[PDB]
């Protein structure tokens, strides 16, 4: 019954209700792809489980799982292959926790100009949660990684409807996989993983785009070569340059797999055409990056002619959303508000949006017109 | 017992049109995924975009769609969406 319209062409979407979820923006049904209403991001720094976005590639998602029977298999170039129950993971290994943003490669694709094919998302394919589980490092150490290992592949319970369609399998470098931060998450915000967020176990890859965060994770293979599965070799490629970008309409000459997040920020308490009271106007929002730390968030009320430094909220960790607040004097009339974040290694946001064929990695300085009266 | 998850009923449908590619699309394009994938693509993208989408389904994802149907479908899509 209920619909919303996202602020780009062909933006109409159903509001849809899934078990364990509040109403969310329905993108596709088979498999489910659900985007989070932008308003949620102003409700607090941690995205609630019932609001968290959902993205899947293949229709054959699991719809019945016996948690007692579930096993995580660790195999390949390891001294001792492992078959681990959820009880084993919880009891036999120390637990780690991290507050980390998960964000889709193509979050904000709907705003890319010229428009490109793929998932037509507004900014709601991101969320921040407190993940708990076992560092992958500990499980791989138990198995015993062999010298010459180069990569680790990750596969889950989901599958293609037609077996010829490539299986969803991702890979990380061995040094990345064993870094101690890559996590086998069994808990999200103090609860078992919501079904569509990968019950009962998923990979969490802090500071990397969501494609690596394999859900319903049951198969881990240590390999002595580069993995050339479709979803690494062909999908999720970005231009192999600093801007990860090309001239509108042009293919890159060389590509690499998508990897770390770029710096993003948003004003969360106002939206286009919002009314504010002329005078001191309180603004707030979020910012995040690939895990280097947000150094500053600057705010403008004159379309970037001048900037005021926001006060950063106390942090929840380097991979988390970082809240910020600013109070700006707005004269009566229209004002174009902008926020721009920089991190501890000098990464920032461009004033003008760039482009790539897949519409990945958007991070342009966000503009929001408000009316002061 | 195991745990289970209940998905709501699928309701996504293609936009009707008199072109024969409408029925071909109904018969070939819902087998792997819901048709909301098509309904939500950017609007008025034109012939080359839809030609590429259809070809990708066939060559990359192995949609069992013959040459005549592939053209009817691409043509229907470029005219309708
Ligand atoms: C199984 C062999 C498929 C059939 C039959 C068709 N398509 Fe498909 N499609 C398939 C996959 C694995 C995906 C990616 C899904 C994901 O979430 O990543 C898609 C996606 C699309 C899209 C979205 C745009 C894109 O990613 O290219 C569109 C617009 C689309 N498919 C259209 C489409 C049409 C027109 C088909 C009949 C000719 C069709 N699909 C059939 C796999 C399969
Ligand atoms: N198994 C699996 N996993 C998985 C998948 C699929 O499909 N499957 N997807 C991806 C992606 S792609 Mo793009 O880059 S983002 C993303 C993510 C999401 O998450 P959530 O759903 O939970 O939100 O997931 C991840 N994981």
């Amino acid at each position: 019954a209920d619909t919303v319209t996202l602020p780009f062409a062909n933006g109409e979407r159903p509001l849809v209700m899934y078990p364990g979820k509040r109403p969310l923006i329905g993108l596709t049904a088979r498999p489910p792809q659900l985007e989070t209403p932008f308003s949620v991001f102003d409700e607090g720094l941690i995205t609630p489980n019932d609001a968290f976005f959902v993205r899947y590639h293949l229709a054959g998602i699991p719809l019945e799982i016996d948690p007692d029977a579930f096993r995580l298999e660790i195999k390949g170039k390891v001294g001792t292959p492992l078959s681990l129950s959820l009880q084993d993971l919880k009891n036999d290994f120390p637990a780690s926790e991290v507050v980390a943003v998960n964000q889709c490669s193509g979050n904000s694709r709907g705003f890319v100009e010229p428009r490109v094919g793929g998932g037509q998302l507004a900014n709601g394919a991101m969320g921040n949660a407190r993940w708990r589980g076992v560092p992958l490092k500990a499980v791989l150490e138990k198995a015993g990684v062999q010298a010459g290992a180069k990569q680790v592949t990750f596969g889950g319970l989901d599958g293609p409807v037609i077996p010829e369609t490539p299986d969803f399998v991702k890979a990380l470098s061995i040094d990345h996989a064993t870094d101690g931060e890559v996590m086998l998450a069994y808990s999200m915000n103090g609860a078992d993983l919501p079904w569509l967020n990968g019950y009962p176990l998923r990979l969490v890859v802090p500071g990397y785009y969501g494609t690596y965060w394999v859900k319903h994770l049951n198969e881990i293979t240590v390999i002595d070569k580069e993995f050339d599965g479709f979803w690494m070799k062909t999908a999720f490629r970005i231009p192999d340059n600093a801007c990860a970008c090309t001239e509108p309409g042009k293919a890159p000459t060389a590509t690499i797999p998508i990897n770390r997040f770029d710096v993003r920020s948003f004003i969360t308490n106002v939206e286009n055409g919002a009314s504010v009271k002329a005078g001191e106007v309180p603004l707030r929002g979020i910012a995040f990056d690939g895990g280097y730390g947000i150094t500053q968030v600057s705010v403008s009320a004159d379309a970037g002619k001048s900037w005021t430094n926001a006060t950063l909220d106390p942090g929840l960790g380097k991979y988390s959303f970082r809240g910020w607040k600013a109070v700006l004097p707005l004269t009566k009339g229209d004002h174009v508000l902008m926020c721009r974040a920089t991190n501890a290694r000098g990464e920032t946001q461009p004033m003008q949006a760039t482009w790539n064929p897949a519409g990945y990695m958007r991070n342009v300085v966000e503009a929001t017109r408000v009316i002061a009266a | 017992a195991p745990l289970t998850y209940e998905l709501p009923d699928e309701t996504a449908q293609l936009k009707p049109a008199p072109q024969p590619g409408f029925e071909a699309a109904q018969n070939n394009c819902a087998a792997c995924h819901s048709v909301d994938y098509i309904n939500t693509q950017p609007p008025g993208k034109g012939q080359a975009f839809w030609d590429a989408e259809v070809q990708k389904m066939i060559k990359v994802y192995h949609a069992p769609v013959d040459e005549a149907d592939a053209k009817a479908i691409a043509d229907y899509l470029a005219k309708t969406y």
